DNA sequence: ATTTACTACTCGTTCTGGTGTTTTTGTGTT
DNA sequence: AAACACCAGAACGAGTAGTAAATTGA
């Protein structure tokens, strides 16, 4: 399906890499439509080149609201209201 | 201009391309930069609302005016409950330029044989089947009654999303919680008249299930339950029949 | 019944009673006593105590400035339908649908009487009777005045006047919504407008244009310019002329003299206004 | 009912809270929905106009040979035609 | 480290998920941060090189060593078109470690009798009808650029597979034999007639128009299957 | 009629093309290539491509000496003459046997072995090959044990687990490079198959046994677990290609593998025409510096 | 000849806290 | 009492330009 990628702080060997299964569309805002294991094998792809960054994924569903997405090391975070996921922003 | 701007009809979705019901407690709601917003212990969260169609509000909730401004601007509405049930329906705006389901509405409920014949369509789609009815006047309320006859928790909560979700297609639609066939006497009748057609088939099920499974957690079944039924194409349908 | 007001402050909730926290000071009401409730800008209510007020028939309507708009409601006085089916009666029946028309079109022309005459008769008497008063108005506030041309979206896009009039009309098209709402009537079942969500409110305000609105947006035009934002000070001098509220008890009437409702079961309006500090069994400081 | 991604730098945030009504945030400046063409069609015209100086890119699922479409406004990434496929530029 | 890593095989999409072809000139080929870049006045492009399936390069251009040894890496397939027509290929790696398609390929070619037999149903699958069966023994830029772009592509879906184009049933007498012979297939009712409502120009193009013919006819699929059912 | 090139450019002009290095501009016609090898530091133009596909010139892309592969091109002329002798006859399961048995007794020179089964003949290939991995081990004085082939992790290892592993894939890199240079194909296989580099592993168990295995262990007798043992390994295997001696009995086991006549035979002559250290300048090239 | 790790230094964007105001963008008998 | 426009500065990350070190991930 859709897949659109974010990363910050990141080493340039995986801007320059992602750049071959997606597009840059804007400063690290990644874009991509392709199917589940290439998505699945991508996100350990990128768990792992990534050090002390942080990225974001989200794709195509069938949900109640219409998408999923996933975080690594964020401050933000994602919690599940009866079913439905919906992004947080602790207190200091 | 001072702000931000107010919806348009255009710029919003209908009740059939949308979620349906979000929970919230212990929380206070409010505005902030052109949006919405919550806090609790744990954090601030944000909440879409041209993508919701009905709001729950429980215990020690607070909320402010330039919230309802906002929300109602959208065609969502506002549910306040609790241990003892639904209460405050509120609403705002609706998503229909045009009258006509009113007008037959009352054009109907004003005469009695009408309203007596779309109550015997109704008496007899609460039923399993079309030949299950009784072409009679009051041993129906014995009918209701007998098939009336840890779980009150989940028969509350799923009626309570159902209500509201009923609220808010009908405002939406057009028509109006106090024109009702059956119920009346209130300002609600069309509502608990509608939603006691589907009270059998979603509330009690799911309810014993969960009361039988001791060891919140109901309002994961509802919700599928919703996603599978499709109340929210369904219940049009069944007003488009029962009104023509 | 009563009426109230209620902006820059903070409820909460007693046993059974309320709270209204602000700059002067702190309040008391028990619930029976309030009737309807204009909540306002500046007000945090909370959960505890709309679980009373859902238990005594109170109603709710968060509303603008002195009910210069209306932004949502809850249910109506008292949970009742009375002017809902005896509206919906009157305006499904074609028979009964022009003793309410021709009634309506004759408290507004005090002089002539106007019992035979059918829907297009009328309309062409009451255009003429506006386009009379118009010119009037003009005249003495020795103004310009052709008709009233204008365009929705470009409302910045003509003249000084149609602006104020039409800001004029929308707030009194508000208070309209938020009183007749809080009685438990509809706004779509009119008689003399059709289809749009809005109509019996337009119908209402008719009643009431000619005597509040066009003297004010005729002076409102004389004594400013195009430098201004008068679309602006149109709300607030109605803002200010709804202060008292003698325009909320002349609408119960109104209404309650069409749907022929009796003298026995009519309503009693009272404009409350807090901090008067003349009150019985109530609390304070 | 396509997935619809769009992105804001440098805007009044009297934009950046209000597509939080439709959308939902998942990272800063990327802001993600689910919703039909009528609805974004009316989005778009809704922020080319309350921009100002600002840059905002807006990319959808669809169906073309690779799977995407996307339009910019004032972003110096420019969009060439590769013989029926959109790529993305980055002029000196 | 000292540098990204290599593509796996799981993390490639198949080549019917893919898009078809890109061209190229006048410009310069490289390596930067780990991907594939493209300079040019106009300004600088990088290439998704893992949703594609040809190149085809243009006079001017440029390329170095660094660069090739990533586009084969993955599946993709590089070709130096030019005005006279195609010349020489390209390619890395094989999308598939099985040798099937290849151990049949080469069981039916080393006889004679069941190559003709292949030989003439040449003929019968490539004209209109079986009726019309015989078993019995301005423009041209246009032409020349479909036909081009349809090398390359049965090339790549050649390749995808683990077969090769030195076997040919006819045109034989090369390395590249067997995909002038699948090529011979679809010219006909593809090159052509595009190729005249160009050549009726009044006014490149002609990429544009087998991109959305190929994108109609599912051209992926109708060659992958039609080799298939050719070689069981 | 093979040439290496490397930290250089190329161009065409007038039927030949021109390099471009740090001292000066060699040059060479569009005769005398044959096959050619491509390394790092080249960026190649088109005109040239041109030349090198419109006169049966082949062209390569290799990693420093030949050690890896990265790409192909078309074939020496064109032709298909080894890919025909290789099909005609591993489809066929009676003549595919005399050529394994060939290439069998290539590693047995004092027996013969065209009476015994290929299940027999894999014994003695171990036993073999056993014999020659504790002969090194015991003249290195290396603790070896046995052969560990894991394709997933490199980590744990052993150290010559570690060097054998990676100068057999550089052997396996240099086998793939001639072989596609000269027509063949590496899937048609005749000991291995089911892979799509079959043929390479076994016309590499050839040199396997005399090339990798003793390199190995003096690499692993005098060295640490903190080197890279995986660069020190295709350094030594590339100094030892420098020599170009192993490109030339390659191609004399092919056209004898297949049975080929010596009037098809063909001219193995590698070139070096840029030396730091001697000089090496005749017969045709004009160095237009 | 090409390409990568690593460094230091600009430059720009974003974050956050004190102030002064306004309660809000406006057909509807043309 | 609640929520916007505005301004001041403080902190953190993206981008360019030179240096040394290899030809690669097995």
């Amino acid at each position: 399906p859709f897949t659109v990628v974010t990363l910050k702080s990141v080493p340039p060997s995986l801007r320059g890499d992602l750049t071959k299964w997606m597009q840059e569309i804007a400063i690290g805002v990644y874009v991509g439509n392709f199917n589940s294991r290439i998505r699945e094998k991508l996100w350990n792809r990128i768990q792992a080149n990534v050090g002390e960054g942080e990225a974001t994924i989200s794709y195509y569903y069938r949900n109640e609201i219409g998408y999923q997405f996933d975080m690594i090391n964020s401050q933000k975070s994602v919690v599940d209201f009866d079913g439905i996921p919906l992004v947080l922003i602790p207190n200091s | 201009k001072n702000g931000a701007k107010k919806t348009s009809l255009r710029e919003l979705p209908k009740i059939s391309d949308r979620v349906s019901f979000i929970y919230v407690e212990h929380a206070k709601i409010n505005r902030v930069d052109s949006a919405i917003t919550v806090l609790d212990s744990r954090g601030t969260v944000r909440i879409p609302a041209a993508m919701i169609g009905v709001l729950l509000l429980g215990p020690g909730t607070d909320i402010s005016h330039r919230a309802v401004e906002l929300i109602g601007d959208t065609g969502t509405s506002m549910v306040w409950v609790g241990e003892r049930g639904v209460r405050q329906y509120a609403h705002g705006r609706s998503l229909a330029h045009s009258t006509k389901f009113l007008e037959k509405q009352a054009k109907l409920v004003s005469n009695s044989r009408l309203r007596l014949a779309v109550a015997r369509k109704m008496y007899q789609m609460r039923f399993p089947d079309e030949d299950v009815s009784a072409m009679t006047m009051q041993q129906l309320r014995g009918r209701e009654g007998a098939r009336v006859r840890i779980v009150n928790q989940a028969l509350s909560a799923a009626n309570v999303a159902l209500y509201g979700l009923v609220h808010s297609i009908v405002i939406a639609l057009g028509a109006s919680p106090g024109l009702g066939f059956v119920h009346t006497g209130h300002d609600l009748s069309f509502i608990y008249d509608i939603a006691d057609l589907y009270k059998a088939e979603l509330t009690i099920p799911l309810a014993f299930e969960i009361a039988a499974n001791f060891t919140k957690i109901a309002r994961q079944k509802v919700r599928d339950s919703f996603v599978d039924g499709k109340l929210i194409v369904r219940i049009v349908q069944d007003i488009q029949y029962l009104f023509d």
